[PDB]
């Protein structure tokens, strides 16, 4: 109700949920005390409807909007429990990180093949952005199984039609790191916010070829790709 | 079924799946070390081969009995074969081929003959019923040639005592790690090079004793060099063979993991709900 | 303060809660269970100055107070995932995990690296330990894993029969 | 100097330069030096002596084979064991009864053997493609 | 009523014969899942095969299917098929193809089928 | 669960090997009598116990049925001979 | 309570010891199953003869199982069985059968029936 209330100001407003499955857990408990049946894996009887009187009135409207973003823990590691599988019937994009991607010194560590969004449509997107979408998801996920032949045979097995797929692979992974003007106190580097035109210009760029005559670490942590030009200049 | 079968379950096919991965690593360094060993053979056949080029048909010429195609009233082979299983379709793909050529050698009236290396050839071929003389089993991983006297000893006797007319190798070919092939292959009487050592024309040998008597312990010493250098290759193409196989192995492990916790999930569910509803619905 | 079993407060909150005729939950738990964990363990804290002076009524100023927490579980079959273990899983700040396996076979605290880990971490260990153990954890959790395809494999790298070797002086 | 190889069916045993070598041929004792004339001989079992550039001498035991001197090159053609008539005889005879009386020898291949009880116990009874209804 | 007093030994044996194949082919379902279907012995391989025979041999086209798969009905009597299992099992159609079984009436037009794949 | 609790014995049908043709489908490696040998008859009692040990180590070799191409011939012989009291 | 402080450092390491020899002979039995038992080093044969000889001595007839097989039960105090089964495990006894030890009781009556066998 207070992200209502800066959304009946005319704002476009950020809601974050700690736990929406302790928002369900809580709602069993309480209804456990108000003695009512129990349902489907032991969760109240209604579920469903709990769950909807939320998520229904985080809407865009005529005069602004409430987004959300809502971490979610899923039972047992099971998808098709009635939580999780509640809360999936609401929600747009999905963002999964990565324990993996955070090693290899790459941040944000969100997980490029796991992430989906039901907006990545060219009917709603554009045919651009989703084909170039589309290309580094392939790539990438060629890449996830030569890097599985390269630790069983050693990389001179490869063909070389794929060990270009690799030194690509490579520059698309870095170049998806980005430095916060929050991590500053980490990095040192200036934080820098990127349109989303540069990205698609520059994982355009990347896939097809084009700056193939820089090394990698010219991407990394980098920025827009006018700016991967520069630290390959300097570098 | 339960919960708890299906967990048991799931914990032996991970099982199953650490063992495939460890086998297919194994499998791949076996493979490295096997494809030194068989480069390592070639300058010996080499240089024998060419030795054996100048000396029976170059610029002068013998009459040795391995080198001319006289009538063919039966044949013979060398089979090389495994020791080990889990190889995939090595073997059987091999011994089809060989059983579809000796039907054609049969049909024309003229019998076969066999030499088995490797245990694996041994029990199919005696449970086929061909006719096996001599065999060598149990070299594993570590072939040695001074094995391999005694069956090509055999054939090489009962070709020269004029009871064979050929006499084939039948083995796989390691070409690329992904890629193996089975062939057969002559190599008596000896199959005749392009090499031309016409411009050997400038020379000739100091023979001591004499050409003829080293004419044949050069022959039989390629003829053994070859045998070896089969089974060396074929040694290697066991190995990237089981390689793959092992990896697809483990990728079905994998595939069945998920279907098997599909399973269990529902049956975790429905447990929790029988439960929960004979307590609530029991009690008044 | 040390818990020493939290599994056996369950169950008799379990009994005491049945006994009473309240609506049990999953695993016939009382629907609340996992609040009887949770404001027990969230008494476990680090309180500041300034909550620390006005409790005491300025008596004490320049102190800090603190409450550490070490409740115990017990596990059927090694089974993490059973409802109470993966309750209080979800509510402390890490776990020490003792491997059966390891503890029959002689290795003595039977810590399971890899699968127990502290999410404060290095932030609350001293500094000669925070500079010489860094490396000490993913090494046995690496080796632990190496020495399983070990078996299998004779005729190791040497490169991996040093990483077998050392793990083997440490463990 | 020329060089000089020393093969086995099996693997390399020597390469390099020489100065000259001393060989027990089948017809008599024998010494090659550069520019020697092309010659084939057998030689005997023993040690083949060599005097690598610079004067370094060494012995390398040959179990026989045949000796090939070219007009720049020399190589012989070492063999692994003994060669002859009463032992390759006897080698084919053995050859002869393993194949009579069935006997097949065990590899020796501990890791393939214990990889593959494992492979096979943990894959007993499972029954699987029972439980996922898994067409097939 | 399957009985060798009810229905004869030779049905009965048939019958008994066709559980026995399609029983030892269900136990060698896991093993061929992950391991493939190369490290079956020589004759897991002949059991395997005769199964999926087997298997294809049971269906039969009906009367009122032909308004899903347009194929004519087909009336198989009783003598008329435990000759074919009979044939089947002990191994005198191993060269048809495993689909010139599939959807057929007696055994006749499974060999005539497989004139045509 | 109760009624294998009063009982002396149990005698456990399984429909996998009724299926695979063997009939009566007992199960002798989960079957148990208390009462045992005192039952029987000398000459039944002496023979049963090599009975009991053939089927046992026969449920211990099982598992390599399905490669028993790879195995020694001196446990071949135990392999094929429980087969055959099977 | 099997740690030394109570049980003393010879019964600890007894104890232990044949553990650790049965836990080997688990691990060899694979090999033997598929390699023959001929390929084991001369180590090795000697583990599962003593394996095989400790499984059997761990056997033993009792007062009132007389009744199920009429042989005589036998009491054996802890320090003849430390002193058997030390005695096993050290090599004491390479020179009997294995039989001599099923159902014998005490160590010394492994001697007395194998003089029998």
């Amino acid at each position: 109700t207070m992200a209502e209330k800066f959304r009946d100001e005319g704002r476009d407003v950020l809601l974050f949920v700690d736990n929406i499955y302790r928002y369900t857990l809580a709602g069993t408990e309480v209804s456990a005390l108000l003695g009512r049946m129990p349902s489907a894996v032991g969760y109240q009887p209604t579920l469903a409807e709990e769950m909807g009187v939320l998520q229904e009135r985080i809407t865009s409207t005529k005069t602004g909007s409430i987004t959300s973003v809502q971490a979610v823990y899923v039972p047992a590691d099971d998808l098709t429990d009635p939580s999780p599988a509640t809360t999936f019937a609401h929600l747009d994009a999905t963002v999964v990180l990565s324990r993996q991607i955070a090693s290899l010194g790459i941040y944000p560590a969100v997980d490029p093949l796991d992430s989906t969004s039901r907006q990545l449509d060219p009917l709603v997107v554009g045919q651009e952005h989703y084909d170039t979408a589309r290309g580094v998801q392939s790539i990438l996920q060629r890449y996830q199984e030569l890097k599985d032949i390269i630790a069983i045979l050693g990389m001179d097995e490869l063909s070389e039609e794929d060990k270009l797929v690799v030194a690509r692979a490579r520059k698309i992974q870095r170049f998806l790191s980005q430095p916060f003007f929050v991590a500053e106190v980490f990095t040192g580097s200036p934080g820098k916010y990127v349109s989303l035109k540069d990205t698609i210009r520059g994982f355009k760029g990347i896939m097809e070829g084009e700056y193939d005559h820089l090394p990698e670490q010219a991407f990394y942590m980098v920025g827009s790709i006018e700016e991967a030009v520069e630290k390959a200049k300097k570098l | 079924a339960g919960a708890k079968d299906i967990r048991s379950k799931i914990a032996s096919v991970q099982n199953t799946q650490k063992i495939t991965k460890a086998m297919e690593m194994v499998a791949a360094s076996k493979m490295r070390k096997s494809q030194d060993r068989m480069a390592a053979s070639r300058p010996y056949a080499e240089t024998m081969r060419k030795v054996i080029g100048h000396l029976a048909h170059g610029n002068l010429e013998y009459k040795h009995p391995y080198l001319e195609d006289r009538d063919v009233k039966r044949v013979g082979y060398l089979v090389v074969s495994t020791d080990r299983g889990l190889a995939g379709g090595l073997n059987i793909n091999l011994f089809k081929k060989l059983l579809a050529e000796m039907k054609t050698w049969t049909d024309k009236g003229v019998q076969a003959d066999l030499a088995m290396i490797g245990s694996k050839g041994v029990s199919f071929f005696n449970s086929v019923g061909g006719n096996v003389v001599a065999q060598v089993t149990g070299m594993g991983d570590n072939p040695s040639l001074s094995e391999l006297i005694g069956p090509v000893k055999v054939m090489l006797q009962a070709y020269d005592e004029g009871r064979l007319d050929k006499l084939y190798i039948v083995s796989n070919k390691f070409i690329n790690t992904m890629s193996q092939v089975p062939t057969i292959s002559q190599l008596l009487p000896l199959p005749a090079s392009d090499d031309d050592d016409l411009k050997h024309k400038s020379w000739d040998y100091l023979y001591e004793p004499d050409p003829k008597a080293l004419l044949d312990t050069l022959l039989r010493r390629y003829v053994e060099s070859q045998v070896y250098q089969g089974v060396v290759e074929n040694l290697a193409s066991e190995q990237a063979a089981r390689m793959v196989a092992m990896k697809a192995a483990t990728d079905n492990g994998g595939s069945l993991i998920k279907e098997l916790q599909l399973v269990y999930n529902k049956a975790r569910q429905a447990s929790i709900t029988q439960e929960l509803t004979e307590i609530v619905s029991g009690a008044a | 303060i040390i818990y020493d079993d939290l599994s056996k407060q369950a169950v008799a909150y379990r009994q005491i809660s049945l006994l009473l005729r309240r609506p049990p939950g999953r695993e016939a738990f009382p629907g609340d269970v996992f609040y009887l964990h949770s404001r027990l363990l969230e008494r476990a804290a680090r309180v500041n100055a300034e909550y620390v002076e006005a409790f005491t009524k300025g008596e004490v100023k320049g102190k800090t107070g603190s409450l550490t927490a070490l409740p115990i579980i017990e596990t059927q079959a090694g089974d993490v995932s059973a409802f109470v273990p993966t309750n209080v899983i979800s509510i402390t700040d890490g776990q020490i995990f003792l491997e059966t396996n390891l503890f029959n076979a002689g290795i003595r605290p039977a810590v399971n690296p890899g699968i127990s880990v502290s999410r404060v971490g290095g932030a609350a260990q001293t500094k000669i330990m925070k500079k010489l153990s860094g490396g000490i954890r993913t090494a046995l959790a690496q080796y632990r894993e190496l020495a399983a395809f070990s078996q299998f494999a004779s005729d190791l790298d040497d490169a991996t029969r040093k990483q077998l070797d050392h793990g083997q002086k440490v463990t | 100097t020329y060089h000089l190889d020393v093969v086995s069916a099996e693997q390399q045993m020597f390469s390099g330069l020489v100065e000259k070598i001393q060989v027990t041929g089948s017809e008599g004792e024998l010494g090659i030096y550069p520019g020697h004339a092309p010659l084939l001989t057998a030689i005997k079992p023993g040690m083949i002596r060599i005097v690598k550039q610079h004067g370094h001498e060494e012995f390398i035991y040959l179990s026989g084979g045949i000796l090939e001197v070219q007009p720049g090159n020399v190589t012989v053609l070492a063999d692994t064991a003994i060669r002859g008539q009463d032992l390759d005889e006897a080698r084919a005879m053995e050859a002869k009864r393993k194949a009579e009386e069935h006997i097949s020898s065990s590899h020796g291949d501990v890791d393939y053997a214990q990889a593959s009880a494992e492979l096979a116990k943990a894959i007993a009874q499972l029954r699987v493609i029972e439980l996922t209804k898994k067409a097939m």
